[PDB]
Parts: C-alpha cells; sequence; structure tokens
RNA sequence: UUAAAGUUGCUGCAGUUAAAAAGCUCGUAGUUGGAUCUUGGGAGCGGCCGUCCCCUGCUCGGCGCCGGCCCGAAGCGUUUACUUUGAAAAAAUUAGAGUGUUCAAAGCAGGCCGCCUGGAUACCGCAGCUAGGAAUAAUGGAAUAGGACCGCGGUUCUAUUUUGUUG
C-alpha cells in the first residue's frame, strides 16, 4: 500500500504495521489533503540501550520537505499510537564508494560519506536546529562529537536526545553528545 | 601569503609553549594538522584539544602541557628513503633517547619508530622532541 | 680499432675463469666454436686449474696433441676451444667423463659422471626454421642444426640428443612445474621449479622459479634451461643442489666441519 | 586530391590493373585497402582503412615496423607537412642541492593523416622505428585529447 | 592587503552559521524566481540584484533558499549578460579615465591610475581565458574599448 | 691542491651603524600557492590491546561441489611523481668472509697420514624495465547536458552444424 520499496522485496512485519498505522490514520484524520502522494521508503527497529526503544522512518529525498511541513503532528500521533517508543525521520540517501586507482561520471559531493553523516544529523531532529558542532578527541584518539542545538524549542526534544544518540551510533557509528547553550541565545 | 598552514600552527604552538600559554589557538585545520596532532597525543606532548567546526574552516584548541620543547616543520617535503632517514636523526634529533620525526608515508602520518616497523619510507613533515 | 680483437687482457676477463693476477699479462682468449665468449671455458683453463694434469701451456697443448681429450664424442685438437654448458669431455686413457655443470655460486666444477650418462646431452632450441623446400629445421643453444623435428618442438623447449648419431631422442615441454635451471646473471646454476612466466610484449619476459625449500627468485626467459619433466631431472646433479644457501649456513656448516674433522 | 606530384602515388602491394567482367560498375571503382595491425595493444583506426591516401610512412598502411620505446609529448607545431614537433618535460635531479630542476627538449615525429581532428597542446603517444628523415624517428599512434574541448 | 594599493582592510560580509530557511519568511523558491526575473527585465546587475531583494524583500541568499546562485539562474534562464560585469566595469573606467587623459597631459598620477587600471583588467582577462568564458581571440585594447560600452 | 672555511653557507653565512636592500611602481618567463571527497568494525588469539582473514567486475577451463555454482585464467581497467621489492648492472680498486707469505704491506692460497677444500658477500649515483600502497602534490569527468543505465524502430558490406547428390 504505502510501502515503496526501492527493490521488489517483501516489506517486513513492524514496518507493514507502521503503513497501516499511516494509512488509517491519514482516512480517520484532515491530513489526507497532505498525504496523498506522501510515501514511506522503509522503516527499522532498533535497540536503544537502557529499558526504550525507537522507530526509524525512512523518507524520500524529493519528498522531504513535505514531511518537515507536518512533522511536528506525526510524532505526536505516532507517540499516542504506540505506548512510549520514540519515533524519528531520517531520510533515505545513498552512500557511494571512494573511487580508487584499483577499480564512468564523477561522484557528487552530495553523495559522499560526511555530507551524507551531515545530512543524517541534521535531519534525526527537526525542532531544534544545530547551532554549532564541536568535536572532542579523547587520549585514546578516538572522536566525541558534542552538538549545541537552539533555545527555542527546547523542553519537545529535551528527553530524546539519549535516544537520538542511540539512533546516530546504530545508523553512523561514532558517539554524539547533545547540549543545549545559554550564552549567545 | 598563508602558503603553509601546518609550518604556521606549529610556530604558534611553539610560540606559546615558550610563553607558557596552557591554551592554544589554531586558526586553519586541515587533516594534516589532526593526524600530526594525534600522533604528539599518543607520544605524549600535548593534552586533549577540539576542532571548532564551522562551515568555512574549522579552529582548533590545544590543551597544553609543559612536556613540549620545540615543534618544527621541515619545507619543503623532502623525499626521504629508509636508507637516509639516519641522517636526519643525527642531523634533527637533540638526543637518540627521545625525538621524533614525523614523515608521510602511504601507511599515514606516522613517526619514524613505526616507520621503520612497517618498513617504509616517505616524505618529510616536521619534528618534535 | 681496424679489425676483430686477437688479445685478451687477464684482469678483462670473465670472473668464473677464476684466474690469478699475477702471473702473465695476458689471457688465454677461446677460439670460435658453438659457445659464447663470456659463458665458455677454454680446455686449457680446464685442463691446467681444475684437473691439475698439466702445469704449463706447453704441456697441456701436449696432451691435447695426442688426441686423448673428447668433446661430445669428437676428437678436438684445439687448445682454446670452447667447451660451453653441458660439454661432455671424455679422456678414453684415465677412463672418466665430465659434464660442465654450474654450482650454486656462478662458476663450472669438476662433476665425474657414468659413461652411460656420457652417451647424450640435454640442450635449449632457440628458433624455429623451415627450409628450402619446406623441410623443418632446428637450432639449439650449441648452434647444432637438427633435421627433420619433431612438429611439438616449440621455441622456449629442451630437446635430448644422441652423441654418436645426432638425432632427437625425447624432449621436455616448458611449462608450469617443470624442474629447470638457470644459467646467467646474479641466479646463475640454481635448480627450481618454474611457478609462473609473466609475458611482456616488445621486452624480455620474466618467469618466477621455486627453490627446494620456499625460496623464490625472477630471471628473464632467455636465461631458463629445463631440465626434467616435473621434479626429477634427467641428469646427475652435483654435490649441494643448486639451493644457494646464504653465509650463515655456510659458516655454520664449516664450523662443524672443522669441528668433526679437527 | 591524390596524385598531386610529378609521379603517381600507389601502393606495392595492391594490383590495381586486374581484368573485371565489364571493366563498368556494379564491383568496379572500390580499391582493396592495405592495412595492419602494429601490435602493442594499439587498435587500427575506422578511417585508415576507409581512407584513400597513399604515405609510405603511414604506421598502419605503410613499410615501417615500429619497435623499441613508447613516448609520449604534447603537440608544439604544425606547419611542415605530415610532420610535427612535440615536446617532452621532464624533472632533472642533482646530488648536491636536494631538489630538482626542470628542463625540455622537443623532437619531431611524423604524422600521418589519418589523424585530422588535431589541434594544439593535445597528448599524443609516439613509438620508435626506423630514421624516416634527418631528425625525425618516432611517429603517431594515438591522439588524447585536451583539457575541454567539450564542443 | 590589497593588490595594487599599500593599505590593508578587513570589511568583507560574515554569514552567520546557520544555513537554514528561516521561519518568518514566505517566500517560495519560484517567487523570488519571477522576481530575479523581473529585475533582470529591469536591467540589473546580480549583485544589485541580491542589494534590492536582501534590503526589500527579506531573503538572505537566494542559494539558501534556491539550489542555484543568481548568475546560475540568470544563465539557465539564458538573459545573462555576454560580459562580465567586473570586467565590463573596469573596461567602464578605463575608458572614463582615458576620457579624462584626452584633455588634460599632465595629470601622470591619473597615467599611472590608468596604468594599475588596464594591469588589473589584463589580469582579470587571461583567468577568463582560462576558465573559458572569454573567447580565445579577445583582446583589450583602445579602440575595442570605445566600441564596446 | 684538500681539511681547517659556519671566510661560498643545499645541510649552513650576512645586508641600521663593521663589505653589502635597485629612488619608487607595474609587469612576462621562473619559483611558490587556502580548506574540503571512506569513516569504523566483524570472525579471533592471550591478560582494552604489539600479530592474523575481510569490507574491483563481465569468454575458456578443472582445482572442486551439485548443464549450473565456485575459483583460476584470453581480454581490460584515469593518467604521474614519491615509496618498497626483483631483474640486468665488466674486471681491478672500496668495505668485507676465510687463510701464520716468520708479522705486515701483499697474495689467493692451502690442510690433513691419495683425501678435503676455498677462490664469498655488499655497494654501484641519475635515466630505462617490473610488481604491492594511496598518505602527500598537479591534472579530468555531467551545466547551452549528444550525461550514465535500460529495454523497443532502420540505412551498408559478410561467417555453411542446416533450405535431396548438381547453376
Amino acid at each position: 500500500a504505502k510501502i515503496v520499496k526501492p527493490n521488489g522485496e517483501k516489506p517486513d512485519e513492524f514496518e507493514s504495521g507502521i503503513s497501516q498505522a499511516l494509512l488509517e490514520l491519514e482516512m480517520n484524520s484532515d491530513l489526507k489533503a497532505q498525504l496523498r502522494e506522501l510515501n514511506i521508503t522503509a522503516a527499522k527497529e532498533i535497540e536503544v540501550g537502557g529499558g526504550r526503544k525507537a522507530i526509524i522512518i525512512f523518507v524520500p529525498v524529493p519528498q522531504l520537505k513535505s514531511f518537515q511541513k507536518i512533522q511536528v503532528r506525526l510524532v505526536r500521533e505516532l507517540e499516542k499510537k504506540f505506548s512510549g517508543k520514540h519515533v524519528v525521520f531520517i531520510a533515505q540517501r545513498r552512500i557511494l564508494p571512494k573511487p580508487t586507482r584499483k577499480s564512468k561520471q564523477k561522484r557528487p559531493r552530495s553523495r559522499t560519506l560526511t555530507a551524507v553523516h551531515d545530512a543524517i544529523l541534521e535531519d534525526l531532529v527537526f525542532p531544534s536546529e544545530i547551532v554549532g558542532k564541536r568535536i572532542r578527541v579523547k587520549l585514546d584518539g578516538s572522536r566525541l562529537i558534542k552538538v549545541h542545538l537552539d533555545k527555542a524549542q527546547q523542553n519537545n526534544v529535551e528527553h530524546k536526545v539519549e535516544t537520538f544518540s542511540g539512533v546516530y551510533k546504530k545508523l553512523t557509528g561514532k558517539d554524539v553528545n547533545f547540549e543545549f547553550p545559554e550564552f549567545q541565545l | 601569503v598563508r602558503m603553509n598552514v601546518l609550518a604556521d600552527a606549529l610556530k604558534s604552538i611553539n610560540n606559546a609553549e615558550k610563553r607558557g600559554k596552557r591554551q592554544v589557538l589554531i586558526r586553519p585545520c586541515s587533516k594534516v594538522i589532526v593526524r600530526f596532532l594525534t600522533v604528539m597525543m599518543k607520544h605524549g606532548y600535548i593534552g586533549e584539544f577540539e576542532i571548532i567546526d564551522d562551515h568555512r574552516a574549522g579552529k582548533i584548541v590545544v590543551n597544553l602541557t609543559g612536556r613540549l620543547n620545540k615543534c618544527g616543520v621541515i619545507s619543503p617535503r623532502f623525499d626521504v628513503q629508509l636508507k637516509d632517514l639516519e641522517k636526519w636523526q643525527n642531523n634533527l634529533l637533540p638526543s637518540r633517547q627521545f625525538g621524533f620525526i614525523v614523515l608521510t608515508t602511504s601507511a599515514g602520518i606516522m613517526d619514524h619508530e613505526e616507520a621503520r616497523r612497517k618498513h617504509t619510507g616517505g616524505k618529510i613533515l616536521g619534528f618534535f622532541f | 680499432a681496424r679489425g676483430p680483437k686477437k688479445h685478451l687482457k687477464r684482469v678483462a676477463a670473465p670472473k668464473h675463469w677464476m684466474l690469478d693476477k699475477l702471473t702473465g699479462v695476458f689471457a688465454p682468449r677461446p677460439s670460435t666454436g658453438p659457445h659464447k665468449l663470456r659463458e665458455c671455458l677454454p680446455l686449457i683453463i680446464f685442463l691446467r686449474n681444475r684437473l691439475k694434469y698439466a702445469l704449463t701451456g706447453d704441456e697441456v697443448k701436449k696432451i691435447c696433441m695426442q688426441r686423448f681429450i673428447k668433446i661430445d664424442g669428437k676428437v678436438r685438437t684445439d687448445i682454446t676451444y670452447p667447451a660451453g654448458f653441458m660439454d661432455v669431455i671424455s679422456i678414453d686413457k684415465t677412463g672418466e667423463n665430465f659434464r660442465l655443470i654450474y654450482d650454486t655460486k656462478g662458476r663450472f666444477a669438476v662433476h665425474r659422471i657414468t659413461p652411460e650418462e656420457a652417451k647424450y646431452k640435454l640442450c635449449k632450441v632457440r628458433k624455429i626454421f623451415v627450409g628450402t623446400k619446406g623441410i623443418p629445421h632446428l637450432v639449439t643453444h650449441d648452434a647444432r642444426t637438427i633435421r627433420y623435428p619433431d612438429p611439438l618442438i616449440k621455441v622456449n623447449d629442451t630437446i635430448q640428443i644422441d652423441l654418436e648419431t645426432g638425432k632427437i631422442t625425447d624432449f621436455i615441454k616448458f611449462d608450469t612445474g617443470n624442474l629447470c635451471m638457470v644459467t646467467g646473471g646474479a641466479n646463475l646454476g640454481r635448480i627450481g621449479v618454474i611457478t609462473n612466466r609473466e609475458r611482456h610484449p616488445g621486452s624480455f619476459d620474466v618467469v618466477h622459479v621455486k627453490d627446494a625449500n620456499g625460496n623464490s627468485f625472477a630471471t628473464r626467459l632467455s636465461n631458463i634451461f629445463v631440465i626434467g619433466k616435473g621434479n626429477k631431472p634427467w641428469i646427475s646433479l652435483p654435490r649441494g643442489k643448486g639451493i644457494r644457501l646464504t653465509i650463515a649456513e655456510e659458516r655454520d656448516k664449516r664450523l662443524a666441519a672443522k669441528q668433526s674433522s679437527g | 586530391d591524390i596524385q598531386t606530384e610529378r609521379a603517381y602515388q600507389k601502393q606495392p602491394t595492391i594490383f590495381q590493373n586486374k581484368k573485371r567482367v565489364l571493366l563498368g560498375e556494379t564491383g568496379k571503382e572500390k580499391l582493396p585497402r592495405y592495412y595492419k595491425n602494429i601490435g602493442l595493444g594499439f587498435k587500427t583506426p575506422k578511417e585508415a582503412i576507409e581512407g584513400t591516401y597513399i604515405d609510405k610512412k603511414c604506421p598502419f598502411t605503410g613499410n615501417v615496423s615500429i619497435r623499441g620505446r613508447i613516448l609520449s609529448g604534447v603537440v608544439t607545431k604544425m606547419k611542415m607537412q605530415r610532420t610535427i614537433v612535440i615536446r617532452r618535460d621532464y624533472l632533472h635531479y642533482i646530488r648536491k642541492y636536494n631538489r630538482f630542476e626542470k628542463r625540455h627538449k622537443n623532437m619531431s615525429v611524423h604524422l600521418s593523416p589519418c589523424f585530422r581532428d588535431v589541434q594544439i597542446g593535445d597528448i599524443v603517444t609516439v613509438g620508435e622505428c626506423r630514421p624516416l628523415s634527418k631528425t625525425v624517428r618516432f611517429n603517431v599512434l594515438k591522439v588524447t585529447k585536451a583539457a575541454g574541448t567539450k564542443k | 592587503g590589497r593588490m595594487h594599493a599599500p593599505g590593508k582592510g578587513l570589511s568583507q560580509s560574515a554569514l552567520p552559521y546557520r544555513r537554514s530557511v528561516p521561519t518568518w519568511l514566505k517566500l517560495t523558491s519560484d517567487d523570488v524566481k519571477e522576481q530575479i526575473y523581473k529585475l533582470a527585465k529591469k536591467g540589473l546587475t546580480p549583485s544589485q540584484i541580491g542589494v534590492i531583494l536582501r534590503d526589500s524583500h527579506g531573503v538572505a541568499q537566494v542559494r539558501f533558499v534556491t539550489g542555484n546562485k543568481i548568475l546560475r539562474i540568470l544563465k539557465s534562464k539564458g538573459l545573462a549578460p555576454d560580459l562580465p560585469e567586473d570586467l565590463y566595469h573596469l573596461i567602464k573606467k578605463a575608458v572614463a579615465v582615458r576620457k579624462h587623459l584626452e584633455r588634460n597631459r599632465k595629470d601622470k598620477d591619473a597615467k599611472f591610475r590608468l596604468i594599475l587600471i588596464e594591469s588589473r583588467i589584463h589580469r582579470l582577462a587571461r583567468y577568463y581565458k582560462t576558465k573559458r568564458v572569454l573567447p580565445p581571440n579577445w583582446k583589450y585594447e583602445s579602440s575595442t574599448a570605445s566600441a564596446l560600452v
């Protein structure tokens, strides 16, 4: 139904339940005027470290800002649809490998790993945009990036920083922290 | 104009080390500067530093400790072989018990002892002791 | 100059003759023959400094003019005839035969053989030729033209010929796994097994040869002489078997021999 | 277009005076082209097969053997007939001052008229052959276009 | 510092860190494209177009709200000028200086400034030749400067 | 003539006053040129980690498994510098293995009561060949799209395993 999987293979049961909840929600509500062409790409269910879980919902690139136009309502509708598990919106971006002399179109820099990871981090939280990134390198050589979020709309996304760190460690693979500074604004 | 960013970074680090400051602000960063600072971290000469990420070119704030004597950069990048490294050891280091030469090999930016261990050579970058 | 040279200096000589430095000015320049100038051994040098039968240059001439020296079943009276790789030296009076085989180092060696071994000769073929009336011809490394060979004989193969007749007996193909010898350069006289042959169009090809203990080296295609089918050589090998042990085990075995002998 | 000289230009492999069925049309007025492959992975282009020029110093349709060295250079001048000058750049190392100096020495190579879409500054591949003139010892095998030239 | 001046300047724009469209802006990229087309039909440079949009219409940059810059949009629509605007302004300034020197022959400083302006013109024209914006047979001269505006 | 000469300074000199910044500016050749493109783990050994396998593909085999898969190869991979290995690179001389010429400079001899030997090895600048690595520096992709892929429509010359034994 709502599943548009990029390869013609079998959608998962929890992803099918997500799509069924989305289609039932767009029938029972008035949002169907802005949900006729918007489609889910894929979904995943990971284990956030502790007693909580999270839902990752995959979004096509040219329909991203259509989901950002109504991102405020569907997160609380999926919170009241489920029990206590948080939900995020992450766009689906293809990652192209770095060319080598051992191995043709020129690879665009929007498909690079750094740009894809930065776009995933910026699209990870919508209501609070990033107003600064600091990278802490510890004495063992590992990287630990701390992310500053804006003062406006803080209490909506204050309790989700652990889930954001968990899903960013699962999708990307490096540790991230979040902070709300009080210096500028 | 600004032509060697790494030489400027190690010059500012050495100047603030001789002055006695505890934090150094390098305005332009590079990947080479990150690898050089990682080597200086792993051999225990500098402390725990940062990357100030803006959208043009990042800044680096280095927490200093009083273990650094001098940081220098050999310009230009002279190609050195494995039999020519000992010449640099005698005319660049103050002693044989300590002192390190950072050189750019194909296996990555590393010191001279790991370069002798992996049996490879490359281009010169600098030195610290 | 104005013509061909006729003299050879002692210091301006190939080192594998292994001459001294002060007993004369001139070297025995080998005569024109089947083999080249660098990779050959004259009868005067062999019979004077290897077998020690003669003392001066006149005495080896008096040996050679009594028709006692036989090369490939033929009596050669030349005092400076070039005897090259796998040339059979037969003495009828004393009664033994020799085969000129390289050892581990870059030199010739004295290697006695049985008379039944001294009736054939391994030789490398050089090029495939077609004669006047469509008759095939075969050119070996010692310049022995063979008429009517087998059609399966290719350029880089090797054949075994009969000395008293001059006909092809049997042949060994050049492929991976065959035991071979290196003839020339730094790798000289090493017995090994062929494992690879890289192809370079327009230049000299290079092969990869593996030793009997896991060691490997590489030579050109022109410095390859196949001596056997698989891992079995067709001739008798000298002592050491062309292994090229380096200087440390040579020092250790010399110390062990000096300890066991005293 | 052909035979602008005092002597007739012909290929000395093809016999063009063979008897025909009618000495007219429908099976005539098409000379059989002679060409060969020079080896070393160099493909014979189609215009040398489909062309009408008759040259003795052409690497493909001529009596010239290619062996020895294969070099490269950039095209400098196109003034004299069927022979161009290429430029080669290298780095010369000095033992005393641990640095480099860069020199150039240009050489003249013979241009077959098979390659017509050639300009100044193109990467060219040359191969050694027999001496065709006083200062010419190389022939053009392939042409690589310069930076840009999208139209 | 400068190229033909001993002074040193530190007067340039400083973009903010945030590259996101603000929530108070109510202009979709097609509307600002239409406004750019209207201002280009009024005969304005892309720099003046950016000045007018930033001052009146409240946008920060076109590039932060649209995936192309102003000159890229004008080249995609096909009404950009055939000559770059900075080189055109330099030619106009050189024409004005030469017109001043047609009647005043005692002004050595203006001749020095004319030499500096022509050196800057040739330096920019070499870069525009290497970037294949200008044809290779283009050349700045005196009589060529009078026919061109 | 060499070292002393850090008094020719590439390593490694000086230019306010001791010898020495062109009166100033523009400017071609030359030299030098900002940041940025693939990160982290898995299967493990011992007490987080010095070692070990992994993060390029589409016509014949044989090296295996059930015509198919797999591996190996005809054929190929944007080009360079740099770095490591291999080939070839005359001898003498240089370093250096062995050896009581009475020692040594030398020499390639010699020692056991017919036999055993040795007559090594390294270096050989640059340029030329070859095989692994992509950190460092320069070059090119697609912007007026004839952009990369995918399957459908035609213009020319030709392959005998196939239109009863014959034009």
